[PDB]
């Protein structure tokens, strides 16, 4: 049976996607200090854009990014390195 | 988009 | 510097002793339960609450499990009569 | 109690 990954995420992982008020974004639940933001494109198919506080998902791609302006949609400091992931619905 | 970019793993 | 590592993963059904689990407040049943995708409820034993400082959500490790059945429509778990469910003792996972 | 009881899979 599948289990939820909690760090070092890869494509195909079952993940827990939670709303992060501080960062105004959905993120992957993780025990690492590193941020994994849910790609905007993924929100409609996951029923997270009319919000719902969580949903299970399966990572479908993963991108390593870096914030180049102090104001950004992720609310992270200038220069922050972070990941953006696309995820789709998962069901048992 | 514009305020962030993809970087090399 | 780069390094590799093993990572535990969170179980979501058919819980076993030693599983990493997510412990969440089930308002519907007035109890802490294990996060699960399956219809069976795994209620956190009341003995386990003080050492988890629940005396929102917690990562824990399953230590014991007991299969149970409700024999009265009115019970502390708010489950229908005859419901089969588990009680789990767990310790925190930091 | 007798609110709920222990059960096990039959063997
Ligand atoms: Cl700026
Ligand atoms: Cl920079
Ligand atoms: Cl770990
Ligand atoms: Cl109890």
């Amino acid at each position: 049976s599948e289990k939820i990954a909690i760090r070092d995420f890869q494509v195909g992982d079952l993940v827990l996607i939670i709303l992060d008020e501080r960062h105004d974004n959905y993120v992957l639940f993780t025990v690492s200090p590193t941020l994994y933001f849910l790609h905007s494109e993924s929100l409609p198919a996951l029923d997270l854009k009319p919000r719902r506080p969580w949903v299970l998902g399966k990572v479908m791609e993963k991108e390593y990014c870096q914030a180049k302006k102090a104001q950004n949609r992720f609310k992270v400091p200038l220069g922050t390195k972070f990941y953006r992931v696309k995820a789709v619905s998962w069901n048992k | 988009e514009d305020s962030f970019v993809e970087i090399r793993m």
